[PDB]
């Protein structure tokens, strides 16, 4: 720890100065444990004694470490932090183990004493000035200030993460062959040498790092596959995620909850046929991480086949970028979808659910559509390419559904896969009125105080009807009455209504609802033989209209 | 000496720090070949993690030399950067323009890859070459040069564009050249052959005189506007509301047009459904054919007259911002409506092209997109915000596979209600 590097310069944020907290001194012990850590930490060029002259002040503690011989120094830089300028956000991401490729042979290796082995902005040391109390209120303490990267300071992690790009920089570029993934305080090194060759570059790795101040593992790794990283575990061969526990509760907290989800989702990734629909209908209403909450009969259900599933260990294979992508998609049930992205017969690269509506109404065609996004950007974020696709629909079906489709949609190739339950449309509405049906004109109304409504409707053979609602909506009646005149209408018939609003959902052909009127409604019009629906503007004159308008 | 011109960003206004998409390893491939070129000659220059900056970059393809270029989102970092240069009165936007039998346009943007870039300023420009799988930390660069697709470059730029051009403007006084962005509209009305070859003359002075580059699109391989990009808005036709002419009409004929007819009436006050709506007195079968009455078609056709020539009491307000809704018509085929008021149509279109061999609702769109705001700059000087009747995701995941502009602009995502039926055509 005493790094050549260049510094990266530093700035505190426009107009505002260093920090100026005070130090309130504490236990006869804490102060002489600091005083010990600082004069080794001093020895070793990682801080400096200041003159009396002018740096702030930032609060310094001191801590049992969990282990008792010894003590930890702990600044709280908070301040400091909040007067820095801000820097280019470390990755925030992280990489995914279906995206890795097979190697022979993997080490890892821990920096030691990462941040204090990188040398701080000269110009902004003076901002990092602390002092340790005195014996008890007499002399007036000992002034320290920073001289590398503070263990809690804001730029610590990005200057950081900078340097040591720029140390492997010439390593990685005379070989070409090796792979390094760095990550924090971390590098994980890979390469498809002979162990004996392997091994060889490690410790070569290690003597380059050693020379710009950086530590790694002395039996040239503390590695020992498998690696437990991230909620993960990989192998040589195999990824999984780690042991995966699901509580068992009499009552139920938002934050039980929320926490069952979280997990549920992350063993998503590989274990196929996770679902989380009902426990998450059932959470955010409103925000109490403690507010018990009941459990619904479907939740436990659901819960229930979770548990099942999580039985049995699954495991994730890594990535041949000779091979290609190929992902495919199954329906399961309301508005539910698993799918599994792979490169050979029976070995999944990883998995996945698509459980999102878009909207009160949809249907299996556009939710499907939806799913092959989802994956398509996965895809291009982990492997860096689109997957072909082997979807549950025929080509005529999707065909249909998109010429007609007033919105514009796309799906990279793709092939039919023949194994129900396959998607569909489960009624088509007439695209013109049908000459031996009855014509029915309806109409809804509500008092929007009283929320009473009507729905009814008179056709041309001279039927009228008219049925009295209850706490509806105008919305709501208009949708009612059209649904009337399907259950009394044959097998075909032509309906006519004022709302854009009912006709909109219907033209939109859902086979699912959030709404059980619209799901009773697409039950009858799949039930019809021919239902063709049309709009006339209200209050307008048009006969049929006029006459069941004046009726609810 | 380096002559830098300082640039600031609007008051109280921070750099922008927009994420980075993720790319396909192809066009990460191509961006890293293409930036570490530029890096070589100059233009951009690696940076620190002190930096906190970002503007999206993406690779595109100017229709297949089977060359990639680089595409900078900086439609950002103009808005933090100006809407303040002197945005407002130097030369802008002629009107004859849009007049013109031919108008080419002629990239000149990389003559702003000459001019050094304000030193204070370059931090703003910085943007990141994503990763796979983020594997390493993205590739940072910021310019170190005028960039193209920011819209300082030409407002820089331009004291150097006008002394260009001034001997060539000289001896052609009945050629208008208009400058938007990154590019030259250049417009006239001799014959196509003279057009074209004082279009070369103009190329070649700037090569030799501005010491400048436009590129050579040589003329036409498939049946349209290849040439530079030749234009011919005096040719540009407007999509007016049509009504069905009739053999018979059915009630649900009528009732069909009376609805059209009533909703075209927030537009055209002249329109009137009273004797249309009499023949349907009475609740019929849709079926029903009934015979238009004889103050009917005095009333219809009298409204198809109307219908013709689009309204008036419309006026261009550049204070406001264009607006292009676009509708998916089917079969290719596409209509859109440019407007600052909602039922205030500055203009009106269609846009198609379907049985090539090679198109998709997203392709069409994105080109649909490309040849609105051409029109648009053409006419008003400036690029509307598009409501896109697609995706976000969908969107966002392709439209770069068919981006052949050096602009881009604002866009939304709506879901178009069945009014499509209003304005579609035959
Ligand atoms: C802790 C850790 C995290 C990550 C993201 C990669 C890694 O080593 C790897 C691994 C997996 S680590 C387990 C392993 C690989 C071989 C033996 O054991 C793979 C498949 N491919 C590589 O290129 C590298 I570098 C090790
Ligand atoms: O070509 C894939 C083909 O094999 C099957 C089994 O017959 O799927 C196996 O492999 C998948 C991932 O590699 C697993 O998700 C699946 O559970 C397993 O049976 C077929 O389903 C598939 O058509
Ligand atoms: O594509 C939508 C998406 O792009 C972002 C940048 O990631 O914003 C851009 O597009 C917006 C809509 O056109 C503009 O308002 C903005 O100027 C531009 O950067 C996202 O903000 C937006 O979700
Ligand atoms: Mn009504």
């Amino acid at each position: 720890p005493i790094s050549p590097i260049e510094t990266v310069p530093v700035k505190l944020k426009p107009g505002m100065d260093g920090p100026k907290v005070k130090q309130w001194p504490l236990t006869e012990e804490k102060i002489k444990a600091l005083v010990e850590i600082c004069t080794e930490m001093e020895k070793e060029g990682k801080i400096s004694k200041i003159g009396p002259e002018n740096p702030y002040n930032t609060p310094v503690f001191a801590i049992k470490k969990k282990d008792s011989t010894k003590w930890r120094k702990l600044v709280d830089f908070r301040e400091l932090n909040k007067r820095t300028q801000d820097f280019w956000e470390v990755q925030l991401g992280i990489p995914h183990p279906a995206g890795l490729k097979k190697k022979k042979s993997v080490t890892v290796l821990d920096v030691g004493d990462a941040y204090f082995s990188v040398p701080l902005d000269e110009d902004f040391r003076k901002y990092t000035a602390f002092t340790i109390p005195s014996i008890n209120n007499e002399t007036p303490g000992i002034r320290y200030q920073y001289n590398v990267l503070p263990q809690g300071w804001k730029g610590s992690p990005a200057i950081f993460q900078s340097s040591m790009t720029k140390i492997l920089e010439p390593f990685k570029k005379q070989n070409p062959d090796i792979v390094i993934y760095q990550y924090m305080d971390d590098l994980y090194v890979g390469s498809d040498l002979e162990i004996g060759q392997h091994r060889t570059k490690i410790e070569e790795l290690r003597q380059h790092l050693l020379r710009w101040g950086l530590t790694t593992p002395d039996k040239k790794h503390q590695k020992e596959p498998p690696f437990l990283w991230m909620g993960y575990e990989l192998h040589p061969d195999k990824w999984t995620v780690q042991p995966i526990v699901l509580p068992e509760k009499d009552s139920w907290t938002v934050n039980d909850i929320q926490k069952l989800v979280g997990k549920l989702n992350w063993a998503s990734q590989i274990y196929p046929g996770i679902k989380v629909r009902q426990l998450s209908k059932l959470l955010r209403g409103t925000k109490a991480l403690t507010e018990v909450i009941p459990l619904t009969e479907e939740a436990e259900l659901e819960l229930a086949e979770n548990r099942e599933i999580l039985k049995e260990p699954v495991h994730g294979v890594y990535y041949d970028p000779s091979k290609d992508l190929i992902a495919e998609i199954q329906k399961q049930g309301q508005g539910q979808w698993t799918y599994q992205i792979y490169q050979e017969p029976f070995k999944n690269l990883k998995t996945g659910k698509y459980a999102r509506m878009r909207g009160a109404h949809t249907n299996d065609v556009k939710q499907l559509t939806e799913a092959v996004q989802k994956i398509t950007t996965e895809s291009i974020v982990i492997w860096g390419k689109t997957p072909k696709f082997k979807l549950p629909i025929q080509k005529e079906t999707w065909e249909t559904w998109w010429t007609e489709y007033w919105q514009a949609t796309w799906i990279p190739e793709w092939e039919f896969v023949n194994t129900p339950p396959l998607v569909k449309l489960w009624y088509q509405l007439e695209k013109e009125p049908i000459v031996g049906a009855e014509t029915f004109y309806v109409d809804g109304a509500a008092n929007r105080e009283t929320k009473l409504g009507k729905a009814g409707y008179v056709t041309n053979k001279g039927r009228q009807k008219v049925v009295p609602l209850t706490n509806t909506t105008n919305q709501k009646t208009e949708l009612q009455a059209i649904y009337l005149a399907l259950q009394d209408s044959g097998l075909e018939v032509n309906i006519v209504t004022d709302s854009q609003y009912a006709l909109g959902i219907i033209q939109a052909q859902p086979d699912k609802s959030e709404s059980e009127l619209v799901n009773q409604i697409i039950e009858q019009l799949i039930k019809k033989e021919k239902v063709y629906l049309a709009w006339v503007p209200a209050h307008k004159g048009i006969g049929g209209n006029e006459q069941v308008d004046k009726l609810v | 000496p380096i002559e830098t011109v300082p640039v600031k960003l609007k008051p109280g206004m921070d750099g922008p720090k927009v994420k980075q998409w993720p790319l396909t390893e192809e066009k990460i491939k191509a961006l890293v070949e293409i930036c570490t070129e530029m890096e070589k000659e100059g233009k951009i220059s690696k940076i620190g993690p002190e930096n906190p900056y970002n503007t999206p970059v993406f690779a595109i393809k100017k229709k297949d030399s089977t060359k990639w270029r680089k595409l900078v989102d900086f439609r950002e970092l103009n808005k933090r950067t100006q809407d303040f240069w002197e945005v407002q009165l130097g030369i802008p936007h002629p009107a004859g323009l849009k007049k013109k039998k031919s108008v080419t346009v002629l990239d000149v943007g990389d003559a702003y890859f000459s001019v050094p870039l304000d030193e204070d300023f370059r931090k703003y420009t910085a943007f990141t070459i994503p990763s796979i799988n983020n594997e390493t930390p993205g590739i940072r660069y910021q310019y170190n040069v005028l960039p193209q697709g920011w819209k300082g470059s030409p407002a820089i730029f331009q004291s150097s564009m006008t002394k260009i051009l001034e001997p060539f403007k000289k001896q052609n006084p009945d050629i208008v050249i208009y400058q938007y962005m990154d590019d030259l509209y250049v417009g006239s009305d001799l014959e196509i052959g003279q057009h074209r070859t004082k279009i070369e003359e103009l190329r070649q002075h700037l090569l030799r005189w501005g010491l400048t580059t436009p590129d050579k699109k040589h003329q036409k391989e498939p049946p349209f506007l290849w040439m530079g990009y030749e234009l011919h808005p005096d040719k540009w036709t407007v999509q007016p509301i049509v009504l069905p002419e009739k053999d018979s009409w059915t009630v649900n004929d009528i009732q069909k047009l009376v609805g059209k007819l009533n909703w075209a009436s927030q537009i055209y006050p002249g329109i009137k459904v009273r004797q249309l709506s009499k023949l349907l007195r009475g609740t019929k079968a849709l079926t029903e054919v009934i015979p238009l009455t004889e103050e009917a078609e005095l009333e219809l056709a009298e409204n198809r007259e109307i219908l013709k020539e689009p309204v008036h009491g419309v006026y261009y307000d550049p204070s406001k911002d264009l607006i292009a809704e676009i509708q998916k018509q089917g079969q290719g085929q596409w209509t859109y409506q440019i407007y600052q008021e909602p039922f205030k149509n500055l203009k009106t279109g269609k846009y198609a092209r379907m049985r090539g061999a090679h198109t998709n609702d997203v392709k069409q769109l994105t080109e649909a997109v490309q040849k609105i705001t051409t029109e648009s700059i053409v006419i008003w000087g400036k690029t509307p915000k598009f409501k896109l009747p697609i995706q976000k995701e969908t969107w966002e995941t392709w439209w770069t596979e068919y981006w052949q502009a050096t602009w881009i602009p604002e866009w939304e995502f709506v879901n178009t209600p069945p009014l499509v039926k209003l304005w579609y055509q035959l």
